């Protein structure tokens, strides 16, 4: 499958090798990494939130803890591929193969030839070895696997340990107790479920009066009939109302009582001459 | 499924389709079970000739047995009424004959029925080894060598070419006889479409009023008695 | 979601393909300028295939030439949404070609340098260097110079994966830039675009559906009208019964609803297709 | 489950597929089977040729002919209907020539037939040992060698890369071939965007309308042809077929038959 | 399912295939079982030109004859009508002729019957060594070698040579036969589109009135002869049949079981 | 799954004072990580991070805090251990770490064959099998006595644990002022009231969240049972923010007026746990009229 | 793989393999010992009978049978062990291996070497033995299994003597009737499952009118209901109603009625100023 195409294949060749260990694991690294900023939403509404205001007014404070959590949520795919990538041992001994010193290799008496030393170092990750000097080939490899599965297992503990000082901090310095934050992050899950579920049904009953409104029928299953006759839609709602919901929201609080959302912040009604990308011009304009 | 596999079952053709389908199927176990290509140095074409018309003209019996609409014709023979039944029998005679006309063929383009039947009547002119003015040996050997005589004395040369002409003979007259049979058969189709004084559709509203008459007498003749010993036996016992 | 599927069913059966091409179908014509020119055949060929193959089946490029033939920001989101939809067809059979390697070092065996090599002294004739170098993946070259084969047949077999491993970290970023100029360049938030790209999905789910249905009927109709009678099932019969003929729409009505949407709103509230400013419009 | 198979009939592009499908296993069975690569010195390209090319056309007339409304068609060329007709032939056309093109490039990718067709036209003076001041053997030896006459005396490598030089220009065509086609395409279906006075939409609908009452037309014609036989039956034998026809029966003489003999 | 397998049997197309299958499947069993390839020196053209002839007659006569659509036209000869009766005709011609052109395709394909039907045309003048000046020795060897006859005496591979180029020629012979077949079939499709007095619609209503008219028929005749029997029972024995005859029974004499043997 | 186990699986290092750098860092890194998981999914540690939240003025003294690390070190330390003991009963990751200090001349099994010019490399040696053949008898003497150690070490530490679980369970119950009855009856409330207040803080926030989607489109969406849930549990409002910091905290039996309290929520439904506005999302009224 | 983890493998050296028999079936005997004790519920308000008086107020004569009862039925675990070890026979021959006396070996004429008889013998379980000692192996493995499973058997023999008579002496010097301690077994079986059962139920609606308090309403399951429709709760029992249920109870008798259980002494009437543990100080020091 894609697994036989993306084996990794290390190139014996000094100087070489290495360049092929980043581009097999910096690439997908970074590809994975590019993945998790597109499909986090918390990103657009950040560039939403830069859209509309268009000067910079905002402060480095709110999105410095924005920016910091499209980031950790996205950084997780990297390092559970760094990780693994580490612990194989494979894409390290073939980029730290010719690097290794001849002066202090152990386990066979000193028969390395010193003629080409990166040469036949570099390939020992290929078994292109000459047998006298196979004792070297099974010592260097174990030195370098070791150091590969080291690395692996301290970015194990460094992340670890950033995931709980993270966690410990934010809860800390946060206003709110830890049971309100469960409940608003319970009401984020449960708000953007329904909205986006009535949007698709909103959009079909709507759709389905323009074509009534053009073949003077439509044809609907059983279940969307249901959709039509229980859910009646009376028009749409404007763009600035639109623009109400979208961006980046900090739990402001009114008169006592939490907001938990722009929706929530735009249904309390805190949140809502110059016409712009009109279809038509001004009334008076349209007679001349 | 059942439903459909009745109609094709009031359809003709896959009568005859199947018919053939056995006699083949039969007749492949049967040449190799007791046939042997028996080596009777005097008599061996009577073998021959009865396994070659007999078996065949035994299924003609059957066919004709195996029918009751011939057994009306008879009854009546033994005008109108006298032309229904020259149709009624050669619709009969379609399906009567089918199965040995399958039988001959399959037997003569096999070519082990004829080279063990006419293997006396092979020429010895174009041999010059086969002289023998004795004119006894010769004959012996000739009935010999075919059965299982395989006689490696630089003479099968000869038995090929016999086989090999005997053989050829034996596919040129079942082609004949099918070709034969083909336009005996395109004939007689055409002398009923022309001296039956039906239509296209009359004779098939004909034929299935006669299917449709004898069905329906029978089932209220079944009728018909039962009903009487239901009564006869309210007057023999008492109850129905 | 049903994107994924589209496009997981492409991507997969594109590497499907390039494997069965490469195990029933590649020969390396082993000699100078000849395999150069069918390595690079193997893959820009079957890509470019691919890319116009892509184009036809969709079914926005041709509304666009119709427009263009009647005839900024609309335009972007198609061609950003075309080529996501057409383009990922060569990039995938592109890269698979690179990452396995075959037909790269098929390619650049005709170039490589003699002199260049490594683990002895330079070993190759003046003037059948080209010719023994071109014979190198073919495999059948002597195994004297199986030293010196595995070298070549390595370092191009690196160098492809690398072109592969690059064209993939160039193509994630620039699929990262399309997305943020997409939305920093729209002029509606990107809750409404959600909204206005699941309300294109349900209108052609519905048009596609009633255009259907009302051509039976009008054809039934016509069968009534030409014959008396009409031979339609329990769910035509009702359908005619339930739908009354409109009539033929005027042809300027057909061309109102064809073309391409500039998110044009009348008066506050949005119009979203060219159908809804048709139906809003009167 | 059935429906959704009858929704992807529909669609052209698994028919297409299928077609692609039938035509590969058919050319590789064929070629596996029924080709033997004759080493008829004197006449070797023409198998190739034919081998090569006549399957194409065969295809290409069969889905041309098994298409009814080609027939259609060509009596109403025997305006905008012209536009209409053009457009109608165009869209066929695409099922027509789907499959002989897969033939011609499964059949030049594999290249055996390429290489048993053009052996004969090789050139020798690259190989000195093929000298042949007699003008005859080098012919005899060079549609010999290809089919099945390996003859290992140390001119087998020739052989090799004659072969080689031959799948190498056969793989060229048939890629050279789809690129062509691909590109025709493109600009035939943009003509059909262009030339063609109905909309995007408007076509489809065309297309839906059309079927809609060729389907329903044919059915109501045999519909109404049941509805006139039974009316013979009624008047002639005095009762509806298929009805409860205990009421009476006419007895027909013997005429009455001959008058259900006009048609 | 069963109605979509009823509605490809409509469409002839499934029907031609299977034919053709099945005559595929019966020229490969026939070719397996009894050929044997005999050497006959006097008569071995005429084997194989039966075996290759001869079922093709069958198999036409056998495609035609078994349509009763052409009894009814043999009985109608037997304007407007002549021009019916020969479109009618000529509609199951090509389901009549698809066995026998499949199975002379397919046999020529083999090579095998025009291998052993053609050898003793060979021409020998090119080889010296079948100079044979007895001029008898040269056809008995001709004759003798293709059949069974190996003889590994430096002839072989002369014969072998022969063997191909019939195999080649055999080969051509086919194509041709199914380019012109082809080509045949269209310009047949041309009159059944140029002399044909029915339009565009009127084809498909007509055939669809025949068979609707002929299965409507046939039913009501059977309808129509099961209710006036089941009268004649009913005055027979009493009672109608499929009713209860609790009522009255009629107890008949001998004379009267006479009286329905008039038919 | 195959592939992933083999990621984590023991590759020993045989080099001398660099296999137990190894051997330290494949199981003191599992085991860290296994320690700091138990620690996040604790419930018990964020109300006490609230509870130095809010007080902000190191109100808690020894004596309340030291009960409750006691709590969360020890209901976080079972897994650390239970992989810290399987890592010893295993033996591979203690033969690996200590092949380099067994005493050359110590061994036994054999006559002193060993060598002595490079010992400390031959020996680090021993857990990969690259051993010369005529020190077979010693690699599998060493191998023994290694591996004895090993699971010496993993049955002792066993055995303490099962002390000190003894040790803790009885101590917890004499030190208790509560019956041990009233402990379950309290460990039944606590997980009661857990379960009951995320059941209806989903469906508070999914009904207050329907209000919403309700106020934009004019209507919402909803199941079978998300209609009836509506009905059912109609919300008014959002609780305020000094409500909902009444209930997160920790808490230890206080009792009043002779009947306990359970929790903080039962401590604040009973009234005992209920000027300046902060973090608001407009200035006041007064200067929202400027 | 548990069990290949506690797999026993005898380390067959001299001075080491019983220490290391004693541990692998001494400490699973001592772990099976300590869970057998913590999941009894006859040791806890034991503890509690020593938790409340705080000065030994209670006799060594009563005491004396609870802990017999529940170091009894404690042990049982660490016998059905230490027996299945013991007839097992490898924890055995591996701790008495090097014990064996060279000079008693038979089975073979006397060629066993004596120059390091007990590191030769030591090695025996390991099958890490010389071909011309595998005689004295074989014997000596006979030799040690047999005593293990002598003494394995010999433990049956004893457990099922003092199970034996434990249980006549039980009765015996018992005052009641063995009809009657039956009936009493089946009434403490039957209190408990019912008083565990309605003290999750009188917490979970205790649980649930809290949570009403402060949402408005509580998320119920369909037989969540019905417990709160039929099973009203109105407050929560004092402490000292909770004390006078936990200690040891031994059969008094009241007005001739036996008594089975303090919770059924407790509802006769027969066991119920200064306040412990308030929330808030007296109502006095409130005001101020
Ligand atoms: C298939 C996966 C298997 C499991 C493997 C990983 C499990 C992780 C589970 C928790 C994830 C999570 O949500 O982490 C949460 C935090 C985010 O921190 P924040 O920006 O303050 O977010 C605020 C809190 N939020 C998320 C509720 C809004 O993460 C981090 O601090 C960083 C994650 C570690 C990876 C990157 C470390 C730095 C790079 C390496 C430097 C040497
Ligand atoms: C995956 C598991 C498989 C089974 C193996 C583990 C058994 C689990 C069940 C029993 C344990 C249990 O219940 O631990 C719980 C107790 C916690 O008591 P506390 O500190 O007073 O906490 C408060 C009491 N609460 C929690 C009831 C409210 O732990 C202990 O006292 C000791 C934990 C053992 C690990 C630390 C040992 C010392 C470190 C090593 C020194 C060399
Ligand atoms: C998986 C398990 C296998 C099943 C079979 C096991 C046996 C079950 C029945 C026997 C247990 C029983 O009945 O224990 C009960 C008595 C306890 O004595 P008491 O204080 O009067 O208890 C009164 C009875 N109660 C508890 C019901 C109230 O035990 C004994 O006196 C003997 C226990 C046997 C093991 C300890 C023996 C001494 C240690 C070894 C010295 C070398």
């Amino acid at each position: 499958e894609l697994f036989s195409v993306v084996a990794f294949h290390c190139p014996c060749s000094p100087a070489r090798n290495y360049l092929y260990g980043l581009a097999a694991i910096g690439v997908p690294a970074l590809v994975l990494f590019i993945i998790g900023i597109i499909l986090n939403n918390h990103t657009w509404n950040l560039v939403a939130e830069c859209q509309h205001r268009r000067t910079k007014n905002c402060s480095a404070a709110p999105t410095f803890l924005l920016l910091s959590s499209i980031l950790g949520r996205a950084a997780v795919a990297p390092v559970t591929w760094s990780v693994i990538s580490l612990l194989r041992g494979e894409a390290y001994v073939c980029a730290l193969s010719e690097f290794v010193d001849p002066s202090s290799l152990t386990a066979r008496e000193e028969h390395f030839p010193s003629a080409h030393a990166t040469e036949i170092l570099a390939r020992f990750p290929c078994k292109e070895n000459p047998d006298n000097l196979s004792d070297f080939r099974e010592e260097v490899s174990r030195r370098l696997r070791y150091e590969s599965q080291l690395f692996g297992w301290l970015l194990i503990g460094v992340v670890a340990i950033l995931v709980f000082l993270t966690k410990c901090l934010k809860h800390y310095c946060s206003p709110l107790s830890y049971r309100q934050e469960a409940y608003w992050a319970q009401y984020r899950a449960n708000e953007d479920q329904l909205f986006q579920r009535t949007a698709e049904v909103h959009s079909r009953v709507l759709a389905a009066n323009n074509v009534r409104r053009f073949f003077g029928f439509v044809a609907l299953n059983k279940d969307d009939e249901e959709l039509i006759a229980n859910f009646p839609v009376e028009g749409t709602q404007p763009r600035p109302q639109w623009n109400a919901i979208t961006g980046v929201y900090l739990y402001r609080e009114n008169q006592g009582l939490p907001l938990y959302s722009r929706l929530h912040k735009w249904a309390q009604g805190l949140a809502g001459d110059n016409v712009e990308m009109a279809l038509l011009p001004s009334a008076l304009e349209v007679l001349f | 499924l059942n439903n459909i596999v009745s109609s094709l079952q009031r359809n003709g053709i896959f009568i005859n389709s199947l018919i053939a389908a056995l006699t083949i199927g039969g007749q492949q176990l049967f040449s190799s079970s007791t046939f042997s290509c028996p080596c009777q140095v005097g008599k061996n074409f009577y073998y021959g000739s009865a396994f070659l018309v007999i078996p065949a003209l035994i299924l003609l019996v059957a066919g004709f047995a195996l029918r009751s609409q011939m057994w009306t014709i008879t009854g009546e023979y033994c005008p109108l009424e006298c032309k229904l039944a020259c149709l009624r029998f050669f619709s009969i005679t379609g399906r009567a004959v089918i199965a040995p006309l399958t039988w001959l063929a399959v037997t003569l383009l096999t070519g082990t029925y004829y080279e063990c039947a006419a293997s006396e009547f092979a020429s010895v002119d174009h041999y010059p080894m086969f002289d023998n003015v004795s004119a006894s040996k010769r004959e012996e050997i000739l009935a010999g060598f075919p059965c299982c005589r395989s006689a490696p004395s630089d003479v099968i040369l000869v038995r090929d070419e016999i086989a090999l002409l005997h053989r050829y003979q034996s596919q040129m007259l079942g082609w004949i006889l099918i070709t034969l049979a083909t336009i005996a058969a395109l004939v007689s189709c055409c002398v009923a479409k022309c001296c039956s004084p039906l239509t296209s559709l009359q004779h098939c509203y004909w034929t299935s009023h006669l299917q449709n008459e004898r069905e329906l007498f029978e089932q209220a003749a079944e009728q018909h008695s039962r009903l009487l010993m239901m009564h006869r036996i309210k007057k023999l016992f008492g109850f129905i």
